[PDB]
């Protein structure tokens, strides 16, 4: 769930 | 007067909200561009994409948010995602903001599918706010106390947002008594706002589920974030 937003989280 | 460790919270917030702005690449479309019902929302659709994108960069910097719970940040992102979108666009309609172009901008959104119950209620907004002469400092920390908002559904732990949002409301409102001394219900006014752009979320579901059924194209996401099959 929420590959995307998780994912702008990390960088 | 501001505090030195409250000079500091409004120094960083206001750095990171001048840190990214939208790409000239995007923004020229709303003048070079053809004025069609397809290409105006595609324009909306690529602006709103990318500040999503800016959203993000933005929050994850707000004071104290990495460290919430994760599940609670997304809920915080999803959230606020529409109401910092009309803060950001409102902003752009009221500053006459030359990589805004206003009224061409205001052609795009008056003819990209949108029911006409939602663009009265829409413009209504961005005069009324408009006419209250926010300095970018009230627009930012209206920004960053709407993501922060403890009171968003799905939101666990709820009493760790209001902790991460008294100390923004209260930097606005030392500054509404600093820079508006003659007029005490300033900070209330800008509070109003708040209000406001909740009633805006069920008018945005509505319209992105005419949107969606009409086969109309949006991004992955946009489809994330607006929880959308
Ligand atoms: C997917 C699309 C069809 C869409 O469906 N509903 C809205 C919608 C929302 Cl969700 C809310 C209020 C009204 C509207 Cl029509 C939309 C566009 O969403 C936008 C549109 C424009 C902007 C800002 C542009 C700009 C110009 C110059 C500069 C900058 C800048 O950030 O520097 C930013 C932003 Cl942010 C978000």
């Amino acid at each position: 769930d929420h590959q995307l937003l998780r994912y702008l989280l990390d960088k | 007067e501001l505090t030195p460790d409250q000079q500091t919270l409004l120094h960083f917030i206001m750095d990171s909200y001048n840190k990214q702005r939208m790409p000239q690449e995007i923004t020229n479309k709303i003048l070079k561009e053809e004025f069609s019902a397809e290409e105006n929302f595609l324009i909306l659709t690529e602006m709103a994409t990318n500040h999503v994108q800016v959203l993000v960069e933005f929050t994850k910097k707000l004071p104290g948010f990495q460290t919430l719970d994760h599940e609670d940040q997304i809920a915080l992102l999803k959230g606020s995602a529409v109401e910092a979108m009309f803060l950001r666009s409102a902003e752009i309609f009221n500053k006459k903001l030359p990589s805004g172009h206003s009224d061409l901008l205001e052609e795009r959104i008056r003819n990209s599918g949108i029911s006409d119950e939602y663009i009265t209620p829409m413009f209504s907004f961005y005069k009324s706010i408009g006419e209250l002469k926010m300095t970018q400092e009230e627009y930012a920390l209206l920004t960053a106390i709407v993501i922060l908002s403890p009171d968003r559904q799905y939101i666990k732990d709820r009493e760790a947002v209001e902790k991460l949002q008294e100390p923004l409301l209260d930097v606005l409102q030392k500054l509404c008594k600093i820079h508006q001394p003659e007029n005490p219900q300033h900070f209330a006014c800008l509070l109003g706002r708040l209000t406001e752009l909740r009633t805006f979320n069920h008018h945005h579901a509505e319209m992105l589920m005419s949107w969606r059924v009409n086969d109309h194209k949006f991004t992955p996401l946009l489809c994330e974030i607006w929880d959308v099959q």
